[PDB]
């Protein structure tokens, strides 16, 4: 047989319902399970589906090099195959063989889904452009001074086209803005401004943190570009700790920080999260890195050709993608993806009818206090 | 942080601006009565159109402070209503209850009614403020 | 002899309204006993009628490698031929004589009959909250007073901006109104309930379910179909359980249930009970499967040839077509069970507006006394 | 081998592209095609998919009773196999062995898909119903006689409660009226008054035909069933021919004849036509009667059993629903299944202001011929 | 040494403005040419470039089975490595030792970039014709004529009922045009472009297309996945044929066509295409094959372990994403290519709605002159 | 439970609601003017001034009544209704406008009728509307 | 089968009632004024009454007819517009143009623009018709 | 192409086009009243009437132009209006109203203001219709 040696993680290595009332492989599920299952097709072999250790991909110490993980296995003979999402490192591959990529991926965000914003206390406003608002006045108080300009500057065959041409427009007004609103209320289309990581570079409202110890933090740190640095630069001098010590962890922060914070993450857990409960999470922008997990087999062994290319023969058989699409989103919840109105949306509406309302009351106040003090003391 | 009773007390206050106001013109009318108490004939035509601006002004009182017992009630709110009500007995009161004597009295009166006013537009626009914001 | 043995399922076969007073093929009643009439006044042959035991249909024990019901009766000697609702399958083929399907059918779908045509009074209100409408109201009251105020005490500017900023405010509200109320008509408008089984794969609002266990989830699975293999994965993820017990449950549980709920059964039975009280089911989506019933008999028989000819002799006769209408349309406890706006959405508008003038005529009253009383007289 | 006889007829035999330049087995398609190569595959032998002479299914002469079609062959030794579309009958298996329904199917309904109806002189009433829009005319008369009641019955505080329900009264029509006919011009749902065929025997509006020489046209002239009854009735009583020579000539005159005509054939061929261009038709309603299609084979052979077993396999395997979906709706051509508004649309309201106007203008006329008479004579 | 074969493909390859004026390496340039200047200061080697003859990058005849292109020019000892975007497979992993991919792609879709955003300044009059409006303002002028006629000759119950006539009348108008221009605006709101293939999969009003021949054909063939099978199956049917000969033909027939044609390609040409003139085209939907390019050499070498720690170094240092952006973006002619209502879809509405305030001011002021002028003076 | 002819009995509820009170106003200006100078001339020409001026609301608001009940398919109220339009039109034909006798005469007919045909009008709507 | 010529149509038959309406009344004055060429005084005002209404259904005769070949232009009608066009020069020529002399030409005047008034209005219900069905 | 300025350029365009026609009456009826019994005291009062009474509209007009070209952003205009703003507070404070030289003269001096108004106000729309 072969030693098989992997970690638990999902959607790769997944534990049946039934794991306790198992003993064998059959205990085993996911992705890199049934891909296992298919390179022993190519190749020919049994294998035992074991687990490693300290529970750790692999890397060295400084100090004693000792390789910690699947590498310290295929290195110290422990094991003679590592199938799992290992990534493909400069360190990694001066020691042993890894086969081409079976799974490119990049870092990529993490976010919750837009949800229906704040009432917008100027929103009726939105479904007109302020200068359209600004010409609608102007044109009521135009129009109010030519009827006034036609009853003093002449004593009607004026206020009849007038009045026909403003009723003309008020009404082509009014059915405009009715029906964009109905749009607005109908479909409902949402959308946040962050499409991309310039973006986040950019602003800086809503936050964006990493975990505390992985390599993607030190690829922040590294990668000395003009966005990437920048970002460092801000996650570094930023308080509170933008970073956490889980995934979970930032996960919960994002839900619980639904509008101000971002979490950076592999592309594949990613979308994972995004087809699994609660449905409140998802991916933007594209992977902002490109990495490949491929297989890793010791320095000096005979399945290394074999296994480079049973991934060619699977990556061109349609075979990975159907695998990954079973694992991710067949598999996935989140396969599905009105309401009143309140008075904060017209809130402003009748803050305007008040003001308006206390201005004539002034108004009127002042020009009674003036004319009965005229006709009064004269 | 509507509720409803913002809207209401904002309009309370605006209306409370030309109470005080007209509350003050009483006032100044009076002063002028009392100052005052063909030179006759333009004194009484004085007077005559003094009093017929304030026959003028006396259903608005009625109708804005009314409208402010109702909107109170109509708004749930349960603590200004019942200080305005006394108003509003004091009001039905003068019907079956009410110049050279009768000023004595009307000039407290009004007095005590602008600073009954001026006091109703400060409560009610520090209502507003600690309603409009929770 | 003739024996034959049959099984107790209606409308196919059931007591007369009292069995115990007769003794005899009189006792029962139903589609197979007059199917039976006709067989014999074909071949001219007496029968007598029996009941199966173990109340199956036929089937065999992975253990014990013995049929069991009619099935069994027929091939141990216990019945001479088998006149039910006995679904044509390869393993029976192997053991007897099938004759010709004297009924197609398959799966189909059941739902509630959707009647929820109710709506409450002032429905027109529900577009957006009274407290919205209460605003509106003492604004308009409180512009009707500020307007008095300014003609009173000032016989304008204060006039035409007034008159402005409440244009303004009418404007956005009854442009508001009529956009929500737009949005709600169309949403309930374009909501296409079912018309296949796809219709419930491409969606999880209603949930769908089927028998405990049967040839329905048997051909859910097994299924190459991508649509049925997606539905039996929804239904192998049901939390809670979709599957149900007795049909009479699943059946209840779509009766109580609004829409949220669906029963998969056979295309018969759905339209037996649509024709049965409460009248509130339908049957819409056509058969998914494609299946018949047939007449057994005894391989090594003499019937078989001298039954599929009357079988096919009453397909074509419609006699069948007429039966079955007979005992389902017929028998049918329920006979045979718009886009326009119906006054009761519109009543409470009528009602507040009755009591307004009525209001509006007794004040007018009350102040023609007052005047006239007090001014000729007083 | 075998002789394997069939007929040329769409989607079960079919001419490949190149069939003049190929000879052999490859020539051929469709949906039988592959179905006796499976059953080949069950049972296993060779084939040769010829075809019939005289291009018929099967029947006989009444004076020779020489079966002419795929009959004669299997009768008179000319073929071993026929894999057809091939009904099942009483008198065609009274002479051979008939295998089970591969095909269930029925008789059905081909009519024109709802095309945008007339315009409908009087449309802009349909959002609503014509009780209320009496009671909108009523109340308008109501309020205007109210306030004519509050300045001859008195000299306001009641002109302004009127003002301002009658405000809040004809707001909510016109929101009403807005969203309703929003929602009938945006999603534009389609239906037609036929959902069966006992509307068709209602109505005699649009007319139905059937082949002038069928067993569709037999069946009709017999079943005597109330409906069907009345049907045959009306075709036979009924000007110009409703009847037709062939499918297409019916299929060219539901065309041309948009809506008022309608064809009853094979659901099977209907389905099929849908799915074919011009995709200008539409099959409703279900089966009227119900047969099917199967195997044949002759009075004494060997397949019998065998193919009769076969059928069934694939009727469990999903396999028989999977080469119908291909050959039916995989390949069908109608995959797939905001403009303005003419004037015939608002006509009514045109007339109506028309009328109105002239009705005002003869009252103002004789109002002045009464009161000038009135004011010179006296 | 070290013979370096490449090929022209831009930007990965090029000739410098002045090719011919140079001699040596520094003739070309592009991401190739800076990727080899690092492979050799990593290894530290001299190397000289060289072009292929073929202009193929590597194939085997099925006649000759003799590998063409760089392919052969390394199996044949013509060349000793290749630094070109030579996509890794299967047939080519067998005859050289690809190293890591140094470039992930996949893939894409192109579509035309969507700025049809010129509206007409009559925009407004689109929701019905003229031929309505001619006749709303002959209606307006008329009812003022006959106002006028009833008020002059009978100085009531003639205009009351004008006046109501009326009111119905602009009741319906409005309602009317509100409600089909909500349906405009919904309809154009409600319409997702594109978000993946699927979009593409489930629609026909959008053809899309590849190639005429390719591993893009390829991948759509001999694929597992429904999804593209459908694809295949619709490019399959075309008509007229999507597939196309040379890139630039596909590129440019949806470039002229606003959306009605897509272009499937590599995804590295798409995003260098959207950065090239005339900017108007966008990549949205995400890889759907995943594949990379890789340097190659001749399988007895001693270069791939010395060649792999290279690529990996690189891309772990980022540098290799720093070429991406500079010859895709920093090169790139494009630096990076709402719901509300703009004023120029209401423009018309102010143009005459100011022409006639100022044919009002002038008719004024022509009827004050010839009123004062004939008055006072004459 | 509205059927649109509930509509036209609240709409005929409540004008004669208000056609009590005009003719019980009738009947006390009759009342008053029976007393049959300056003062008495006045006392009775403003008053023959209201009456001879409120006289088309009667026959308006009855004819709406007959073309409301008419287009409401609402027959069996339309019946109670037509007697009193032959009336109005012998009245515009012919009306003596001695005097006292005939007209508190068909005040008190006419007050008893609206009397009448409110409670009338009042319980059709409450059958229509739990019609259901 | 609307054209937007069937609306113009019917209004200006609409019109044209009172047109001859008008045209019938006109005549009926010249008619009664010929029978009458303090009664003198009674005289005098009735004929001061038939003129004012004379002098104020004037205006109308103009404003219709302009209409009527106004919307007749707009609806890319060319038959019967060119009909009306003399009527209007007419009109135009009456300004520059113009009792017990003048009446002798008023009435063919009115005779002759009543039947032309009639003929239109027939002219009119026949366009109206064979255009309302195509 | 509009950009919300060209609206207010317009109408500032249909009002001096009306203010022009207002000056032009005013140095007619100066001309006219130059000729300085119940004739001539009727030609002199009728028209200081309506002197007298078109005042409000000049400073209407000329603060709601300030108005706009103050939310349109457009400041280089604004400039050229609010010394006539500044000359119309100063009249309000103190106008004499010997007279008619004075009134002459800022009739001629507004007219030609209002006439150069016109042609700069048409140049700008003209300018930012076509900015595009």
């Amino acid at each position: 047989t072969v030693v098989v040696t992997t970690i638990l993680e999902s959607p790769y290595v997944m534990m049946k319902k039934n794991h306790e009332m198992l003993e064998g492989n059959e205990r085993y599920e996911g992705y890199c399970v049934d891909l296992a299952a298919e390179i022993a097709k190519h190749c020919g072999f049994k294998y035992k589906l074991t687990i490693v250790g300290d529970g750790k991909y692999g890397a060295r110490d400084a100090d004693t090099k000792i390789w910690n993980g699947m590498v310290g296995e295929l290195v110290y003979g422990k094991a003679d195959i590592a199938i799992a999402p290992l990534t493909i490192t400069l360190v990694r591959e001066e020691v042993i063989d890894f086969s081409k990529p079976f799974m490119s991926l990049g870092i990529s965000i993490m976010i919750k889904k837009p949800q229906k914003s704040k009432p917008g206390v100027f929103s009726f406003l939105d479904p007109l452009a302020y200068e359209i608002w600004m010409c609608i006045v102007f044109a009521y108080i135009g129009v109010s001074v030519v009827l006034f300009l036609v009853s003093r500057f002449s004593p009607s065959l004026s206020g009849r086209i007038v009045g026909g041409v403003w009723w003309f427009f008020t009404l082509i007004i009014i059915s405009s803005y009715t029906a964009n609103l109905a749009a607005f209320l109908t479909v409902e289309r949402m959308v946040s401004p962050i499409e991309s990581a310039e973006d986040l570079s950019k602003q800086t409202e809503i936050a964006y943190g990493t975990l505390d110890s992985g390599s993607t933090k030190e690829f922040f740190r590294r990668s000395k570009i003009a966005v990437f640095d920048k970002m460092w630069t801000y996650m570094r001098s930023a308080e509170p700790s933008v970073f956490v010590r889980t995934t979970a962890e930032g996960v919960a922060r994002v839900r619980k920080s639904k509008g101000k914070y971002a979490y950076l993450l592999e592309s594949t857990m990613n979308e994972y999260i995004e087809q699994r409960k609660p449905c409140d999470t998802m991916k933007v922008g594209g992977n902002l890195d490109s990495k490949g997990y491929g297989i890793a087999t010791p320095k000096g062994s005979s399945l290394g050709n074999a296994v480079n290319l049973a991934v060619l023969k699977l990556n061109e058989q349609g075979l990975l993608d159907k695998l990954k699409n079973k694992w991710w989103y067949d598999k996935g919840e989140c396969g599905s993806g009105t309401s009143a109105l309140s008075l904060s949306n017209v809130a402003g509406v009748f803050y305007i009818l008040v003001g308006g309302l206390g201005l004539a009351m002034l108004v009127a106040l002042i020009e009674f206090c003036y004319k009965s003090r005229a006709e009064a003391k004269r | 942080a509507f509720t409803f009773a913002a809207f209401c007390y904002m309009l309370s206050l605006v209306l409370c601006a030309a109470l005080i106001f007209f509350a003050i013109w009483h006032i100044i009318a009076f002063d002028e009565l009392r100052t005052d108490f063909v030179h006759a004939r333009e004194r009484l035509r004085n007077i005559e159109r003094i009093c017929f601006l304030l026959r003028k002004l006396v259903l608005p009182e009625y109708s804005i402070h009314s409208l402010f017992c109702i909107m109170f009630l109509c708004a749930q709110e349960w603590l200004t209503l019942g200080l305005n009500v006394p108003l509003l007995f004091y009001h039905f009161w003068r019907y079956f209850h009410c110049n050279a004597d009768t000023l004595s009295y009307c000039q407290k009166e009004a007095w005590c009614k602008l600073a009954f006013y001026l006091l109703s537009f400060f409560y009610y626009l520090y209502c507003m403020i600690y309603t409009l914001v929770s």
